[PDB]
Order: C-alpha cells, then structure tokens, then sequence
C-alpha cells in the first residue's frame, strides 16, 4: 500500500534524525535536522530539572514515555508541522537518556526507537500530512 | 507524584506551536 511506503518514508527520516544526533557518520532530512535540532537544544534547557530525574533504562520504557508523551502533547487535536518537528526533537531526547544509562549498550536496536516514532507520525499524523502538502511540499518549503 | 509526560509534552507543545509560527511559505 501507500501507507508502505510513507510509513518506510517517515521510518527514514526518524531513523536520519538519531543519527543526526549520535553522530554516526537527503533535503528533507536535512532541513528537518537543523531544525529538530534547534528544537531540541531548546527543550532539553527547558526541561533539565524534568529531565534529570526521568529514567529511560529500555527501549521499551522509552516507548511507554515516547506513548504518552505524544497523548498529551496532542490531546487539543491540534496537529501542525511545527509540533510534528518536536515528535523528531523528543525522540533524539530519548536515545540520549537512553545510551546515557543504558548499561550493555547496543545501538543497532535504535531502529527500535525510530520505528514507534514512525509508528506514531504515520498512524496519528500521517492523513494531515497528506491534507497539508506532504513533507516535500509542505514541509520543506516552510522549514528550509 | 511527579508526571513527565505532563511536563514534557507541554513544553513540546508550546515550542511546536511558536516553531510553526516562526517559519513560513
């Protein structure tokens, strides 16, 4: 289906993003880096005092968070690019606490991350994104 | 006790909202 392949899309560009962020060595993803980025820096200053004492000891205690999170975030049934930036700049907050504390490390099972991140844009943002310009057109024409 | 996803997602929410206003066309 088309779902498929935008759900593959949004995977990359979640999947992008954390490398992005770990440093581990195309325009939409590029555009959506400097700006989660940006975004990110932001909210992790933010939220220090938050942040500092919020245990992410598993991929799955990161999703349980990553989960409600998101219910919160957008529970006034406001969906906008803008907010969909910061599902990419919590994201990147989670696979930091993550390997912080993670105790044998593996990032190959980051794909993990990137996966109920994608899971989440596709199936609760990913009928707007498509009513709005889709991430070539509505996107990076406002972001870039 | 204390809630993160609260405290969290309204600081997302907040920064998402200003972000899209910050940026346009």
């Amino acid at each position: 289906s088309m779902t498929d392949c935008e759900f593959g899309y949004i995977y990359r560009l979640a999947q992008d993003y954390l490398q992005c962020v770990l440093q581990i060595p195309s325009k939409t993803s590029r555009v959506l880096q400097n700006v989660a980025f940006s975004v990110q820096k932001e909210v992790e200053k933010n939220l220090k005092s938050c942040l500092d004492n919020v245990n992410v000891v598993s991929v799955d205690t990161a999703r349980t968070l990553f989960n409600q999170v998101m219910e919160k975030e957008f529970e006034d049934g406001i969906i906008n690019w803008g907010r969909i930036v910061t599902i990419f700049a919590f994201e990147g907050i989670l696979i930091k606490k993550l390997l912080r504390q993670q105790i044998a490390p593996d990032v190959d099972t980051y794909k993990e991350i990137s996966y109920f991140v994608a899971e989440f844009i596709m199936n609760n943002t990913g009928e707007w994104i498509r009513q709005n310009g889709g991430w070539e057109n509505g996107f990076v024409k406002k972001f870039e | 006790d204390m809630r993160p996803e609260i405290w969290i997602a309204q600081e997302l929410r907040r920064i998402g909202d200003e972000f899209n206003a910050y940026y346009a066309r």
